Order: structure tokens, then C-alpha cells, then sequence
């Protein structure tokens, strides 16, 4: 079957003449961040790696998705 | 938080009134080939408005690589002269190792 | 262990929306008269009109609603969690000349959140069951029952 | 065209006594805590009240003049009520009960 | 002569909910911030009603004493309601629906 | 809401005004029987088109 | 909104006065059975044009 | 005759999640109590950082 | 901003009234056929309103 039993089935308008939105969609849905790869110090010697320090000081603004 | 870790826990907006604790910045080098159980220097500086930090004793701190991840911890006997800026001579004792290319190659 | 819960509720929701359309149109012309004599097109017409519309439309709709629960509720721990969260459970059966009142609560709470005196409230406890309620003949009168439920769902 | 619709619902609830209760301990937890039981009975004149509390408590909960608040008793069990004659005059019977739990 | 035209149309809208939500945190995003989830239940009398709040947010938009303004969370799914005849009393049914939709 | 915005407009506490976001859509609205209050229908629409 | 401005006129804030828009277009409207209620129609659009 | 659903409590998809237990640390392959897992930090704040 | 990344994270408007900081710029010249893992000098010059550096630790 296709219906999960925790969440259920998600699954006169003629007379309206609208489309009432509905909650949760797809269009509108916040996207989750991707998840950096692993640094694999091994390969250097150093705990550094570019994607994955975090600067002190920053005041930590949104710059990616999610 | 630390009294808090411990069992005691103030009411809120209480004010300890403390004079002898200063918030103090542990730094720590760690050699390469660094195994667990070894112990390295660590420099302490006092970040806060404190006088002196002479005859201190530096509280359990993590210290913390450009990971995010904690490789040391430092503890020990402050010796300051600057009255600002301690060193202890065995403050960090290493828990966990980085890898290293030394035996990769021709 | 025993942990004593301050029960502070107090809830409220309002909405509102309306809207308004109107329209309305008055167009009146005399019969032209030119010359002395009344214009006349073709055999029969004049130079001449009326015209009156009014066309109105107003929709609202609104919804309320609030609740509040005031007392003190005791209850235990009855289990404890990996983080050390405590799920807690209890109930107070109070019967006061006659009938019986009864108040059940149960939740998750952090030991953060548990004042000096042994005491959280009970706006910090997560997945919260509050249940004040009565028994018996005393309840019934707090019921319509199926007549006026029927009346209520059809109507 | 007109077209309108009202509906609302309400309920309400309170409760409260005061008074005093003294009680004894019946047996001991294992953690320390104490559970409590105990009845009190009163004939002024005519009719016998009685108050009856039975509960867990905390031995840090007992203050000074060791008294406790009831609001500190976990399991709580308040029962104050009367008998006879007198709590006849409360209740009002089967009459009035069938015709409450029907309309 | 005299040619006259008005035509205006308006709308509105307006709500607020105040009260207090306990959720826990049910997933860590990738970037650490955390998609909370909970509902709260409260039977007064008679009649339960419901709170239900879902959503992700900050941990920098946690205050000090474990508090996040509802307004801080993405994503929010706010509903607070009611449940049973209480409930039936807040809608019109299907007379009064069919009559509001054709005029 | 969806649009486009500069984080150098982004305030010290993470908040960014409605007025400095680029192709701004902003919608409030109802949804269900209430929303069917708020719309005149058929009738009316063509005796508004008509006059 | 649509035109030509000067960097010069963009004051500190990243703003700009809309009379500092060269070959300005500037809209606002509305849209359905709303903007429906602002306009007369043909018929009283001939008869205004007539007289 | 409703035409609606009521919600019931204790819903699963609204129902909390306790947290997975932490795996035990087993110091006599190090020789140490410290664990990455298991460490306190004495003047962290607290925030919520898992599942539950 | 520093101390939120260690944890400790103050209510908002709080003055940390701290005397033993400074805020700096830090320069650094790195010269040709420069490898990962050597070091070079650092020249460190405080910008707000610090009466003096000395005896300082540049922190990361």
C-alpha cells in the first residue's frame, strides 16, 4: 500500500470557481541544506578544510540553502 | 552552567558575587604524531575585566580543533609572570589522534 | 519521585475577515430639443436615455477562542529518558459534598525548568494532557445530551 | 440574498476547601517518600461530616511546625462530605436523575 | 445630460494567538538548525481542545530560559481548535454551506 | 511570501523588512467556507461585469 | 515600476526617491472582480462619450 | 452528518520521539573515561541539539 | 559572536564590559612556493581604541 499508518491518507469547487491552496506544498516547502562532505584529514594532516571552518567572528547571516 | 553540572542550581537573576573565577581563552598546539594520553602546554588569557590571573587554577576546559571536534582537555597551575596571560606546562592531555599521509607514498 | 506542577494556562485565538463590493451607475438625458420642436431619429426615437444599476455585496466571517486553567497538581515520574527528561503522571480525585472532581496530568519535562521549591509550571511541560473535569449527576447537567445534539449537527 | 450563522460554546469549573487535616503515616517508600492516609469526623448537633486524605508526600515538603499544603500531596484523595438525613437533602434522586441524563 | 459612476470595493483580515506550546525536536537539519513537533491537550469541564505546532528554527533564536517566539519558526503550522459537539457548534453544516456558496 | 533580498539588508537580530524584498509576493488569505463569505459568486460578478 | 536613475541619487541606505526616476512607468492596480467595480462599461462609456 | 474528522490524542505523527540511547563507552580499550560521545561541557548553555 | 561558538551565548543588549580584548587586523605576506604546514609572520595593528597590545595573544 502507499498510505503511511502514522501520518494517513494526505489524499463542490465547480460552484466556487477557486482552488483552495493546501498545506504542505511542494512549491512552497523550505528545501533542506545538502550535507557537506567529510573532510578526510588522513590526506593532509590537518583538521582544516575549507567548507567546514567557522570564522569567530562572523556574524553568521543566511548564505546557502536551508 | 558549571554549578548547574555539579547539582546546585541558582534561582534565576541571582547573582553569584564571585571575586576569585575569571573567564579566561585556552590555547593548545598539538605535536604531530600526538597519541592519547600525552600532555602539551597550554597557554591561558583572560578575555574578561580580571586583574591578574597569578596563582590560579585553570577548571576542566575541551579544547576544540578547526573540526569542531575536542582533542584535549586542560586542566592545572597557572604560572604568570603581563599578569594577564599564564602557561601550564602539562595543562592538556591529548584524547583522540589525527591521521597523518607520513606513511602514504613512494 | 514526586514533582509538583503549577498549572498557568491561559490561551487565546481571534480571526477575522469581510469584504465589501459596490457599484452603481445613473445616466439621465432630457429629450433634446432644437429649433422649437423635439429632435426625433428614425420615426419614433428621441434624443433621449435613463439608466440605474446599484449592484452591493458584503461578506464577513469571524472565529474566537480562549481557555485558562488556574491550581496545583503533584505527580510522580514514571519513567526517564536518555537525555534525562522525565515523563511525569498523576492524578487528584477532590469530592466536595457531593460528586467527585478529578484533574489529570501528564507530560515530558526537563529537570532545567523545575524551580528551587520543587515546582514547574505547566506551560514547560511537553506533550501535556491537562483533564479537569466532574462525575456522575453533576456532569450530566454539563451535557445536552442526543436531542439537542442531533438539532446541533444537522443544524 | 441574506445569509447568516452564530454558534459558540462555553464551560466553566472551580473548586476549593480549606480547612485542616492531620494524618498519620502508613507505610515508606523507597526512595524515603511517605504515604499518608487518614479520617476525621465531626457531629455538630445533628449529622456526621467527614474529611478524608489519603496521598504521597515528601519529607523536604514538611516544613518547620511539621505541617504540609495539600497541594503537595501526590495521589491526592480529598473527600469532605456528610451523611443521613442531611446529605439526603443533596442529591435529588432518581426523578430528577432520569430527567437530567435525558434532556 | 448627467452620466454618473461609483464603484469601491474593500477587504480585511486580521488573527492572533497568544498562549504557551511545549514541542520537542524531532530532526537536526544539516546546517543545525531543528524541525520541532507537538501537540497539547486540555479537557476543561467538557469538551477537549487541542494545540498543535510544527516547524523549523534556530538554535540562536532560543533565548536564555529555553523560549522561542512563535514568530521565529519556518515553516510554522499553528492550530488551535476544539473537538466534539463543542466543535459542531462552530460550523454552519451543509444547509448554510450550500446557500453561502451559490449566493 | 517569495522574493529576492541582499543580506547587507538583513538586521542584527535576522530580520529583514517586507519593503526591501525584491519581486515581492505577499499573500494572506482564508481557506474553505469562510473564504466563500468573502466572494460575491456567479450572480453578482456578471451584474458587476454587465454594469 | 520601471525607469533610469543615477548611482548618485542612492542615498546611504540603499533607497531612492521615485521623482529621481528617469522615463518612470509607475502601476498600481488591481485585479479581478475587484478592479471589476472601478471601471463603468461600455454603456456608460458611450454615453459619456456621446455627451 | 459532520462532514469533518476529529483529531485524536496521542496521534504518532504528532507524538514525540525519545532519544536513541548512547552507546557505553568501554574504557578498557583506551585507558581513559573520555568519550566524544559522552562528554559534558561545564559552561555550555544547554540548547536543543538532538532528537527528543 | 566568538562566544557563541564556544556556548555561552548572552541575552541580547548585554555589555560584556571586557578590558582585556582588543580587536585587530591581521596581515600576513605568503611567500612564492608556500606548502601547507609552514608558518610565516603575522603583523597585528588594532583598529578601534586600544591603549596598547603588549603582552596580547592573537586568538584564531
Amino acid at each position: 500500500t502507499v498510505v503511511d499508518a502514522v501520518e494517513g491518507d494526505k489524499s463542490v469547487d465547480t460552484l466556487r470557481g477557486r482552488s483552495d491552496p493546501v498545506a504542505g506544498d511542494p512549491a512552497w516547502a523550505p528545501i533542506h541544506p545538502k550535507k557537506k562532505p567529510e573532510h578526510y584529514a588522513a590526506a593532509t594532516g590537518s583538521l582544516f578544510s575549507a567548507e567546514h571552518i567557522t570564522d569567530l567572528y562572523d556574524d553568521s547571516k543566511p548564505r546557502g540553502i536551508g | 552552567a558549571m554549578l548547574q553540572n555539579f547539582g546546585i542550581q541558582m534561582p534565576p537573576g541571582t547573582k553569584p558575587k564571585i571575586k576569585n573565577v575569571a573567564a579566561v581563552m585556552v590555547t593548545a598546539e598539538l605535536p604531530p604524531f600526538s597519541k592519547p594520553g600525552q600532555q602539551v602546554d597550554v597557554t591561558v588569557s583572560s578575555i574578561g575585566s580580571a586583574k591578574s590571573l597569578r596563582g590560579g587554577t585553570l577548571l576542566q576546559t575541551f579544547l576544540k580543533g578547526l573540526d569542531g571536534q575536542v582533542y584535549a582537555v586542560a586542566q592545572g597551575n597557572l604560572v604568570v609572570s603581563n599578569p594577564t596571560v599564564g602557561l601550564i606546562s602539562s595543562g592538556a592531555t591529548v584524547e583522540r589522534e589525527i591521521p597523518n599521509p607520513f606513511g602514504r607514498g613512494d | 519521585d514526586i514533582i509538583t506542577v503549577t498549572l498557568d494556562e491561559t490561551t487565546s485565538a481571534t480571526k477575522s475577515a469581510n469584504a465589501d463590493l459596490s457599484k452603481t451607475n445613473e445616466a439621465q438625458m432630457d429629450p433634446l430639443q432644437v429649433g422649437g420642436e423635439e429632435l426625433q431619429i428614425g420615426g419614433k426615437y428621441n434624443f433621449s436615455y435613463d439608466l440605474n444599476n446599484s449592484n452591493s455585496f458584503a461578506g464577513d466571517s469571524s472565529a474566537k477562542q480562549s481557555n485558562s486553567i488556574s491550581g496545583y497538581i503533584t505527580v510522580e515520574v514514571i519513567e526517564v529518558l536518555a537525555n534525562g527528561n522525565l515523563v511525569i503522571r498523576g492524578e487528584k480525585w477532590m469530592t466536595l459534598n457531593t460528586g467527585d472532581e478529578y484533574i489529570r496530568l501528564s507530560g515530558t519535562i526537563r529537570p532545567d525548568d523545575i524551580s528551587f521549591d520543587n515546582t514547574i509550571a505547566s506551560n514547560r511541560v511537553s506533550n501535556a494532557r491537562i483533564q479537569y473535569s466532574g462525575t456522575g449527576v453533576q456532569q450530566d447537567m454539563q451535557e445536552p445530551g442526543f436531542l439537542a445534539r442531533f438539532f446541533n449537527v444537522a443544524l
